[PDB]
């Protein structure tokens, strides 16, 4: 089925790879070459996750195997394997799922580019999705490579990856003092504030008080000038929201990338360059 | 090499290729120097010909 | 033509490109010789 | 800023994230700066005991005269090499105790013998010598006194925190955990043993004092928290490393050193050895470890000096 | 290549807009508006005017008192030395009262200033809430902003007031300071047995991540259709245009379903609001109901188990 | 006394009940445009089966427009509009191919709905988007070049015409369109700022969307001093068709 | 080299090129000094010819 | 293609090469001075 | 830039003398510094 206004946009072409071969929809989904390619990566990765849950860390007969949703964990190899492929039951399964995940993500983004070409719209969304992919690849590719072992990746488990985050963080004693981490968090918080402000404002002028007509661009600008003496503007709030969300992802990737590869001591002690300036 | 290899510039942008080579080389040069410095070949911190911090 | 160059212009670019690349490759070989003589790595 | 690659070590199970990272060039230079002085040649272990040859030997009674001389040579290089034998001895009278350095040194011998014989749960067979702390200086470089912190006006009480302090590795956590925990014996545990509220009165500020002590410990050993903990459950011994057990005994060892060996010497120590509160320079993890997981990278010096053990 | 509509290349100017006229009872606005060229590169160049009645005047007075009490105490903690105040600024703080005072008003020299800053900041925020409410009322707009603001105020109140009162001690509230409030954040997780295992912490993270996901998606979606006037969301909502059609089809073809130009702002509203609702609930339950979140997760069967490769003898057992 | 049930567990379950209720609320709101779906199931059923999925559509809300502009309802019954294209293959899920010259087909990225034939208005009730000729209180911000008089080039660098005016938003001051006096036919056509790059030192506006000769067929304004919503969509959509249609290479694929 | 190498300026923008070089060189110079200062070649804290803080 | 006449590109090249050669000369002097004082290989 | 060819000659003349003048001060300051506290 199609949205009642959709048929007049379902045009042939705009593919990057594949042309007419895969140029079709399946229900709502556009497929194309990267839909097929992404589907294979995705279905394989998910089924290898279920297979990893089925055999557990030490075989399906041990007390450690579990289908409990919180406890399932597929883990990377020991650091001793370095940049080599571990045996499937010793972290190699995690490594293959990682390659599947990256391919699924990147194929998803290129499918999005083909959709933009069909619709004649800007490429902001696949560009923005690339920042999330970049952060994932810093976590499983750039940072592990710089330290010399794929085993620095995080495990694929709903709660087990929180244990990874905790223990990597406290390797630096007090990870809160990571300067790129402070900046990234500031962007995450500011983004959430900005999103609630934006959502609120659009809903409050299109759903005004009873008896009122729909409000105007002049109301939107007046409302925040009245509260903070400034209005960024209806176009610019979307510029701002995109800037804050991408900055949050970017400084995230930076903050984990420097943790190990470019800094090994506690994070509070980094700030000693400031304390030690010959000014005070 | 083929006699008509010059016809590559009837199909590939000369300016794009030159910029692409330049960008690639500077990145490769920086990458190889840092790779080599991360190994036993390191010539900065090898105390050769002499260690200069040992001079007091 | 796909790049807007004439057949005469592509011949001229190729000549200079090849000489400049060969010259750059020359400097690369010189530096690896010096490196090899000072710190052979194989 | 540092450059990749770092040195790495896996501590816990794969994917749990218990890993150590260090700078390779700083490690190599630290190893050079933590060299142990080569042991003296073995001495003649025969003849009369020092107990029956000398006039006022109260601790090293059972050494032969040769081993006793060797011990005196060794402590001179370890403690007062620039000054020599008479840093601890009245000129022309070796038996005299009329110099404060000799009285202090006598108790220091008992400290080391107690550590090497009675505290192996901490120092194992590696043990300690005078060098471990003094490093060739009469005053150990990494002794400590109670820290008063920055000045406040008279109408505002100091908080003991919120200040950039090297002691807790530049966090704004309570910056003197040494006095309450490595001298006095305040409770370090705050984590509950039951899921539900009802039986744990420990406080968030106690958590911060404990966190401050743990920053100091980590910095003193040059390690991260996962050297001893799985940080998903800091309290859970079953998920901790064996280094945590060792550290537990080391805290009690340090308390014993400060309470029973350093503090009772306060009256004979000069005023130059005391902090603004009148307390003596004394011992923390840093004093021996000096930012290394084992003092001197675990060099076994004490085993070559029989006088550094009890009986 | 194409214009990405990130920066305004050519700004235009018009006489400053004084704002939509307000009903009788509102005070006249104040300030002579100015224009910033550099703000005009990314957004609106006009700064001002501003509204300021009794609610906001009282809010700002309470808030400046609170802020000045904090800064004063920071400077006093380095003995008035302005140079050391700049050196240690990120470390300095205004500290909650000692535990011995419980919930009683503590002495000026040891916690009274914290209690006054918390009281006056709280009144300042509550009055700011009334301000956001009144400013929507005077324009004839609905109260979506004040409802979301109330959800954030709920979380703030739980952190510094509700939980400390429930737990019987101002010493359990949050210090005013940069690095000190980060110490407090980490110490709270330590004290309560690892906040990763608090299920409302997990939800708050899902919604904080989701807020950045949704603003990246929506921000980028709208700029990609700004070539069709899609940033003018009021008239795209009343009079669906090809901006709104292409936006919805981009997402339907990508992930199988889509929303509307109006209803994406409802998804965004709830995602952001649920971030602080779940955060308040999570802290509200810590110490009062659950003393150790990890053991609560063990009890309900959630904590992963690992092969034992390190373990330690308990010297309290030995 | 010990119990498995505890207040944290109670509260998290209560949250799930609320959250799933919230999702169903939101999915209903999501269906106020575009539903019921155009399917081949509704065709063969003679219209008997309306495809709406789950949850079902909400009851209609009303938008009351200012200045006595009327009432908009959502959801609403919208009339089918013919598609100027033929399916590339008869199989379901296949794309369609525009009839005639693609630029002019009103199909694909050239497509757009028929918005209302009246202008967006300022709060005071004047036409919102107007040329600087009409809104004389507007000026170019000092520091920025005046686009008037710049030469407009198409995707292949050929001169399409000159900028004859600038169309501004009177509600929120900004350029929304450039007015281009087209060399080929001397008509004045709108050019959205969203499709315009400034080459400031050359005083050139570059338009990647279409060729210079395509400017001859940019849709025209009924009234030279204002623009209706309807005309805004027809203008912007015509440029966007060029992104896919203006040259052969733009069809793809790369490989 | 080649007699017609000058024609590169018909291909590459002279000014941008100029500007890029100045930027690269200033950054390279700051970078190389920092790198050398963090190796055994450090000439500031090597106490050569003397230690001036030992004079205090 | 750069808006530069064949004679302009010839003149800019002459001044560019003489300047780049002169900058390289100072680099050699500086590296000569540095090698005498602190040989690094 | 808008400068005529002579306006470049004139600016270049004053620029080079000015820069050389600045460089002469740096040499004197470094001579004074080397004599007071030689660093190599
Ligand atoms: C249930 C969905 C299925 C329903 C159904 O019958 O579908 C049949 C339907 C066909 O039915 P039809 O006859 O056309 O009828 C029209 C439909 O009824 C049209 O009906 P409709 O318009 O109602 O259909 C929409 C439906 C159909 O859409 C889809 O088909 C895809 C749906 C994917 C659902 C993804 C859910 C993700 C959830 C993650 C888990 C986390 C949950 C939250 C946890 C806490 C978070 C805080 O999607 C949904 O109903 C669910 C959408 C909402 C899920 C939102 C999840 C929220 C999570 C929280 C986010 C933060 C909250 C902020 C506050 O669709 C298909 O057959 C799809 C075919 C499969 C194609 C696969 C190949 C694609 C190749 C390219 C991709 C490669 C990869
Ligand atoms: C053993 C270690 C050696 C040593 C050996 C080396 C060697 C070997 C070399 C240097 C070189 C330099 N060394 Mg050293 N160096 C040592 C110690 C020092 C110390 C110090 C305090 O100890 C100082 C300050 C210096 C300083 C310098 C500079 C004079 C010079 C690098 C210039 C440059 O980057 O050109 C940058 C290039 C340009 C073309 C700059 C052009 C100028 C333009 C016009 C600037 C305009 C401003 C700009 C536009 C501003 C940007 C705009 C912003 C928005 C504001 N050295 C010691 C003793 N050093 C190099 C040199 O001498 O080069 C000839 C060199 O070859
Ligand atoms: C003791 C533990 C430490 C700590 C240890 C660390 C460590 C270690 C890390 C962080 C990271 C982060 N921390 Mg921290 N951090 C702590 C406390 C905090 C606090 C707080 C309130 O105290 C906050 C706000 C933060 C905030 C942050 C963010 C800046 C960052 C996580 C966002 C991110 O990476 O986005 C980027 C987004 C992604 C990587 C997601 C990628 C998504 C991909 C592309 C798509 C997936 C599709 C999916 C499979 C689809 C499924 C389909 C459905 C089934 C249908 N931390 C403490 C003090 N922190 C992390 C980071 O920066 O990572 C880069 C990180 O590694
Ligand atoms: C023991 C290891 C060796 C060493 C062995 C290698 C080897 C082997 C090579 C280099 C090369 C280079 N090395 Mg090295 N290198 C060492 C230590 C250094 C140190 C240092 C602080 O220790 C510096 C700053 C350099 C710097 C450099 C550059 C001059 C050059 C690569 C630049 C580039 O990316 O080209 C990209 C730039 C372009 C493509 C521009 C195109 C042409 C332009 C117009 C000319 C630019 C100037 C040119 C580089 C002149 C210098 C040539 C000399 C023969 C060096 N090396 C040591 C001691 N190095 C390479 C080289 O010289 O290539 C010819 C090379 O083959
Ligand atoms: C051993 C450590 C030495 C020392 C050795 C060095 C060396 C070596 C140099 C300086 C230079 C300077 N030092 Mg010092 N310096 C020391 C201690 C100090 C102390 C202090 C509180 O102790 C002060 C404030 C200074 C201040 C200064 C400035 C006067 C000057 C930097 C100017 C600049 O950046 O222009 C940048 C601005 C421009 C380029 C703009 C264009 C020119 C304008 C007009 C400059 C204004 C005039 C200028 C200030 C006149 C002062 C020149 C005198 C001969 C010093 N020094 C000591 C005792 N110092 C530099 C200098 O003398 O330059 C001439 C320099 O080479
Ligand atoms: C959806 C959850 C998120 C959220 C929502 C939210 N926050 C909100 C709102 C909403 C919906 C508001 O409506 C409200 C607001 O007005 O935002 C624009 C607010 C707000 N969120 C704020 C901040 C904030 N929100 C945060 C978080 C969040 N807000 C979430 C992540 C954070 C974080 C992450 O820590 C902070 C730091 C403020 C910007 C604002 C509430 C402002 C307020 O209460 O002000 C009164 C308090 C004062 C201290 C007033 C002080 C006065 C100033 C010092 C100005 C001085 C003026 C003086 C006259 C100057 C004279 C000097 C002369 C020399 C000229
Ligand atoms: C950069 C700013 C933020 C951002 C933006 C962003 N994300 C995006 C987009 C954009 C612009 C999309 O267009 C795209 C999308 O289509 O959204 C609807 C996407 C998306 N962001 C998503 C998720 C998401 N984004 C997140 C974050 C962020 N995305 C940022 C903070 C996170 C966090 C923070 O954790 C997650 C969980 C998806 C909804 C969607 C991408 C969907 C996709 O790629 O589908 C293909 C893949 C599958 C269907 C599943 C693949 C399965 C694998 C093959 C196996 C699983 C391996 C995995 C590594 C295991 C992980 C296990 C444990 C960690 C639990
Ligand atoms: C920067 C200050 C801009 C400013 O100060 O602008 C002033 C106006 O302030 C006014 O309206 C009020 C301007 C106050 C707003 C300043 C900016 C507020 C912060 C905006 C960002 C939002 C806050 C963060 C939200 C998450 C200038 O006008 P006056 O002071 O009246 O005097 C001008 C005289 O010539 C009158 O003849
Ligand atoms: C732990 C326990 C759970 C915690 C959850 C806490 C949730 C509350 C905290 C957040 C406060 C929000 C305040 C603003 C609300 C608001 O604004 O709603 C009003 C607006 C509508 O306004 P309008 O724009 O249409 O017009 C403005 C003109 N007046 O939006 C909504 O109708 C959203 C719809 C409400 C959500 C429905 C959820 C139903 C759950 C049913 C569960 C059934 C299970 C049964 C099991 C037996
Ligand atoms: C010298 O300085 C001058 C004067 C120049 C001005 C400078 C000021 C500066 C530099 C200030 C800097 C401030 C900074 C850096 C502040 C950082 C603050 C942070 C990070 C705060 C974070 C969290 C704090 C929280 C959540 C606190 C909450 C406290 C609450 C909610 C308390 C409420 C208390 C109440 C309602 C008390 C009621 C009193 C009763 C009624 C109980 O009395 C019996
Ligand atoms: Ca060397
Ligand atoms: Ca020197
Ligand atoms: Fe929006
Ligand atoms: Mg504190």
């Amino acid at each position: 089925a199609m949205l009642s206004f959709e048929k007049k946009y379902r045009v042939r072409g705009g593919t990057l790879i594949g042309g007419d071969l895969f140029d079709f929809w399946v229900g709502p989904f556009y497929v194309g070459f990267f839909g097929v390619v992404g589907f294979c990566f995705t279905l394989l990765g998910v089924l290898l996750i279920v297979w990893g849950a089925t055999i557990g860390p030490t075989g399906p007969t041990s007390d450690l195997q579990t289908y409990n949703l919180w406890r399932i964990s597929i883990a990377p190899p020991d650091l001793s394997y370095g940049l080599r492929m571990a045996p499937l039951t010793e972290g190699g399964l995690w490594q293959i799922i990682t390659i599947c995940a990256a391919g699924a993500f990147i194929s998803w983004a290129l499918r999005e580019v083909e959709i933009c070409r069909k619709l004649g719209i800007g490429f902001h969304v696949p560009f923005a999705f690339s920042f999330a992919i970049g952060a994932y690849l810093v976590l499983v590719f750039v940072r592990p490579l710089l330290m010399g072992a794929w085993g620095h990746g995080f495990p694929y488990g709903i709660l087990s990856h929180l244990d990874w985050v905790s223990n990597v963080g406290y390797q630096f004693l007090h990870f809160h003092y990571n300067p790129a981490h402070m900046l990234a968090i500031s962007f995450f918080f500011t983004n959430c504030l900005a999103l609630s402000m934006h959502g609120s404002l659009i809903l409050s002028v299109t759903n005004p008080q009873k008896g009122e007509p729909v409000k105007t661009s002049e109301h939107e600008n007046t409302f925040f000038r009245d509260i903070v003496g400034y209005s960024i503007g209806a176009l610019a709030i979307h510029r701002l929201g995109l800037f804050l969300a991408l900055s949050a992802a970017f400084w995230s990737a930076v903050c984990i990338l420097i943790s190990g590869p470019f800094w090994t001591r506690g994070w509070p002690e980094w700030w000693n360059w400031w304390l030690e300036l010959p000014l005070w | 090499m083929n006699a008509n290899l010059y016809k590559i510039w009837l199909i590939l942008d000369p300016r794009r290729v030159l910029v692409s080579i330049v960008a690639f080389q500077i990145v490769l040069g920086l990458l190889i120097h840092m790779i080599v410095l991360s190994t036993d070949l390191n010539w900065l911190d090898d105390n050769i010909p002499v260690s200069y911090q040992a001079l007091g | 033509s796909l790049t807007g160059l004439t057949d005469d212009e592509a011949k001229e670019f190729h000549a200079i490109f090849m000489q400049s690349m060969y010259a750059w490759f020359g400097l690369v070989v010189i530096a690896h010789l010096l490196a090899w003589l000072y710190r052979p790595w194989l | 800023c540092e450059g990749p690659p770092p040195g790495t070590e896996q501590i816990g199970y794969r994917g749990v994230g218990m890993e150590n990272y260090y700078n390779k060039r700083q490690r190599a230079l630290s190893i050079q700066a933590n060299q142990p002085v080569e042991s003296l040649p073995a001495a003649d272990s025969t003849g009369p005991k020092a107990s029956e040859v000398y006039q006022n030997v109260q601790v090293l009674k059972d050494l032969s005269v040769g081993e006793f001389t060797r011990t005196m040579v060794a402590v001179t290089t370890w403690v007062s090499p620039k000054e020599g034998c008479n840093y601890c001895h009245v000129p022309g009278n070796w038996a005299s105790d009329d110099i404060y350095t000799k009285v202090v040194s006598r108790r220091m011998f008992e400290l080391v013998r107690a550590a090497n014989s009675d505290w192996k749960a901490h120092v194992a067979e590696t043990g300690v010598t005078c060098y471990t702390c003094h490093r060739g200086n009469p005053v150990p470089k990494y002794a400590w006194v109670t820290d008063p912190g920055p000045k406040y006006p008279s109408g505002l009480k100091p908080t003991g925190q919120n200040y950039g302090s090297k002691t807790v590795a530049y966090a704004s956590l309570p910056f003197d955990p040494l006095t309450p925990f490595l001298d006095q014996a305040n409770e370090i545990r705050i984590t509950g043993n039951a899921a539900l509220a009802g039986s744990n009165p420990a406080s968030l500020k106690q958590a911060e004092w404990t966190f401050g002590l743990m920053m100091n410990i980590s910095d003193s050993l040059g390690v991260g928290c996962t050297f001893c903990h799985n940080t998903r459950a800091f309290n859970d011994w079953t998920q901790s490393t064996p280094k945590r057990t060792t550290a537990w005994y080391a805290i009690r060892h340090v308390r014993d050193i400060n309470q029973n060996y350093i503090w009772p010497l306060n009256d004979v120590l000069p005023a130059s050895r005391k902090g603004p509160y009148g307390d003596p320079l004394r011992v923390s993890c840093m004093t021996c470890h000096q930012a290394v997981n084992k003092p001197l990278y675990g060099a076994q010096m004490a085993k070559d000096y029989p006088g550094l053990y009890k009986t | 290549p194409e214009y990405q509509n990130i920066f305004t290349a050519v700004q235009v100017r018009a006489p400053a807009y004084p704002g939509v006229p307000l009903p009788k009872g509102n005070l006249p606005r104040i300030g002579r508006p100015i224009f910033s060229y550099w703000l005009g590169k990314i957004g609106d160049a006009q700064i001002g005017p501003i509204y300021l009645g009794l609610t906001g005047t009282l809010s700002i007075f309470f808030g400046l008192v609170a802020i000045s009490i904090i800064g004063f105490n920071m400077l006093a903690s380095v003995h008035w030395d302005v140079f050391q105040f700049l050196k240690h600024f990120f470390w300095l703080g205004l500290e909650p009262p000692p535990p011995q005072y419980g919930l009683r008003i503590p002495p000026l020299s040891e916690g009274g200033w914290w209690l006054m800053a918390g009281l006056f900041l709280t009144l300042s925020i509550l009055l700011w809430w009334v301000r956001t409410y009144k400013r929507a009322e005077a324009l004839g707009m609905s109260q979506h902003l004040s409802w979301a603001f109330a959800a954030a105020i709920f979380f703030y109140l739980v952190l510094g007031f509700i939980r400390p009162v429930m737990m019987g001690s101002w010493a359990k509230a949050v210090p005013f300071g940069i690095f000190p409030h980060l110490d407090w954040t980490a110490a709270f997780s330590i004290r309560y047995g690892n906040l990763y295992y608090n299920p409302f912490h997990m939800l708050s993270i899902a919604f904080l991540y989701g807020s950045a996901l949704l603003f990246a998606m929506h921000g980028a979606t709208i700029l990609s259709v700004s070539r069709f006037g899609g940033d003018r969301e009021i008239d795209q909502i009343t009079h669906r245009g090809t901006a709104a059609e292409r936006a919805a089809l981009f997402w339907r073809w990508t992930m199988g379903f889509n929303v509307t130009m109006e209803s994406i702002h409802r998804w965004a509203w709830w995602c952001a609001v649920l971030t602080v609702i779940t955060a308040g609930i999570g802290i509200l339950l810590s110490g009062t109901v659950v003393d150790n979140w990890y053991l609560w997760a063990v009890k309900h069967g959630m904590a992963p188990a690992y092969p034992e490769v390190v373990t330690a003898v308990n010297p309290y057992e030995t | 006394i010990t119990h498995y049930i505890d207040a944290a567990q109670i509260t998290i379950w209560a949250f799930w009940l609320f959250f799933f209720g919230l999702i169903i609320y939101l999915r209903r709101e999501d269906k106020r445009e575009g539903y019921p779906l155009d399917s081949d199931r509704t065709e063969r059923s003679g219209g008997r089966v309306k495809v709406v999925g789950f949850p079902d559509l909400p009851d209609p809300k009303t938008f009351v427009l200012p200045h006595n502009g009327g009432t908009v309802v959502a959801p609403r019954v919208e009339a089918p509009v013919a598609v100027n294209a033929t399916p590339f293959s008869p199989a379901p899920g296949s794309p369609l191919v525009p009839n005639g010259d693609p630029m002019l087909s009103g199909f694909g990225p050239a497509a757009s709905p028929d918005r209302p034939k009246h202008c967006d208005l300022t709060f005071e009730g004047l036409p919102k988007i107007v040329p600087m000729r009409v809104a004389k209180e507007f000026s170019i911000a000092e520091g920025d070049p005046d686009p008037r008089g710049m030469t407009v080039v198409g995707l292949d660098g050929e001169v399409a015409g000159t900028v004859s005016d600038v169309w501004v938003d009177r509600s929120e001051p900004q350029i929304r369109y450039l007015e281009v006096e087209v060399a080929a036919n001397k008509k004045k056509v709108l050019l959205p700022i969203g499709f315009s790059r400034f080459d400031k030192k050359a005083r050139k506006v570059k338009v990647d969307a279409i060729k210079a000769a395509h400017f001859a067929n940019v849709p025209t304004l009924s009234n030279p001093d204002q623009v209706t919503l309807y005309e805004e969509d027809k203008v912007c959509a015509y440029y966007a068709g060029g992104k896919l249609y203006a040259t052969a290479e733009r069809a793809g694929p790369l490989l």
